């Protein structure tokens, strides 16, 4: 049957943190979870960004497991939370999205598009300031916005682009 | 069950 | 007070590794 | 599980980068096709180049 | 690599004269000419030396396989 | 005392027989022998 | 009476 | 009462 100490407790634990993330406890979650340690970890990831104490490296170490092999269901999630929390440096995000949808060709390329467009509107109000100057950061912006057309090809969104070129 | 019982008798026990 | 995630993160790479 | 160029010499093995091929399978005058990502086997990479990490 | 023990030519102690030479250039903002003849160079085989000293060791040390990082 | 630098940590960790050629601290394939204490002669020439 | 006698068990 | 007692004893 059930083992006795053994498998009681773990069950008891399991309920008692599901009772946890149902009322916050901070102090709950981080003791009931590491007695929980002894798949899944969403709820690990939830306290994390719930309770603070920077919820960012617990969820990169559960999409880094189990990698080699509708999608993966670690993962979409790690991705959103990278933009939200930029919302240190980008470029290297987008680098590794990139090398993410290298790997594995709801498409991370969708998101991978609107990352960009996240730089190009912070690109489109420096550029439009005087403090006065013609080329440069103008060729730039418009070279970015070229890139995320192509990505979303491959009308809400579009409009949003090009209303932030005209402001630049 | 009884198992859980016990453990959680001896845990109020133990508060007491 | 708390080990935090590093436990786990740890023990992961650790079996990994061999483990006993 | 990302490799630096400077493992591979003191390694002596070919800093080799991993492929990727997928195919186009059309039967029937190509009324269903299904495409599958397969390892094309690994081939040298240059270092300090586009597919290089440095 | 390092400042070398002596001139090759006639045998002057140059290796004590390194350090020195790099503050006569910086602190006191000489020129190399100037800062040789006060470190007591008037040889032209010892004035090279010191003048001519690349110190690629500085370069070397910068791979350390016993330190992290 | 036995030694065995890391070559990407540069941690100085000993491994015996019937154990992975691998640093312990890190997952590292390569590992550097030490010099230990022993009589090398020269000549100062 | 009986929370005493507990407390005294504790 | 006999709780006391005892504790006292
Ligand atoms: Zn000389
Ligand atoms: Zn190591």
């Amino acid at each position: 049957e059930v083992r006795n100490y053994r498998t009681r407790h773990i069950v008891t634990l399991t309920d008692l943190l599901h009772l946890n993330v149902s009322r916050h406890n901070w102090s709950l979650a981080y003791k009931i979870f590491a007695t929980l340690i002894r798949s899944l970890w969403g709820i690990g990831v939830e306290i994390l960004d719930n309770l603070s104490n920077g919820l960012d490296f617990l969820q990169w170490m559960c999409q880094i497991y189990s990698s080699k092999s509708h999608t993966a269901k670690f993962a979409i999630t790690y991705l959103w939370s990278s933009l939200i929390n930029c919302q240190t440096e980008n470029d290297l995000l987008q680098e590794l999205i990139d090398k993410i949808s290298e790997w594995v060709l709801a498409e991370v390329w969708f998101i991978y598009a609107s990352c960009h467009l996240l730089k190009a509107d912070t690109l489109s109000r420096q550029f439009v300031n005087d403090n006065d100057i013609k080329i440069n950061q103008v060729i730039k912006h418009i070279h970015y916005v070229r890139t995320f057309l192509k990505i979303c090809l491959d009308r809400l969104i579009e409009n949003q682009l090009k209303s932030f070129e005209s402001r630049l | 069950a009884a198992a859980a019982a016990a453990a959680a008798a001896a845990a109020a026990a133990a508060a007491a | 007070m708390t080990i935090d995630q590093k436990i786990a993160r740890r023990k992961l790479y650790k079996i990994f590794p061999l483990d006993r | 599980r990302k490799v630096y160029p400077s493992e591979s010499r003191q390694r002596l093995t070919s800093y080799r980068g991993k492929l990727l091929l997928k195919l186009k399978w059309s039967v029937n005058n190509g009324e269903e096709n299904l495409f599958e990502v397969r390892d094309c086997g690994g081939l040298p990479v240059m270092l300090q180049s586009n597919r290089c990490h440095l | 690599m390092i400042v070398p023990v002596r001139c090759f030519s006639c045998g002057k102690v140059v290796g004590d004269k390194w350090e020195s030479y790099l503050n006569l250039l910086q602190e006191d903002e000489l020129d190399e000419g100037t800062a040789l003849s006060r470190l007591g160079l008037k040889r032209y085989c010892c004035r090279r030396m010191i003048l001519t000293h690349v110190d690629l060791i500085e370069k070397f040390l910068r791979y350390n396989p016993l330190e992290k990082r | 005392t036995l030694k065995y630098i890391c070559a990407e940590c540069s941690s100085k960790l000993s491994l015996s027989r019937t154990d992975a050629v691998r640093c312990k601290d890190c997952g590292h394939r390569i590992l550097l022998k030490a010099r230990t204490k022993r009589l090398v002669q020269f000549e100062a020439r | 009476a009986a929370a005493a006698a507990a407390a005294a068990a504790a």
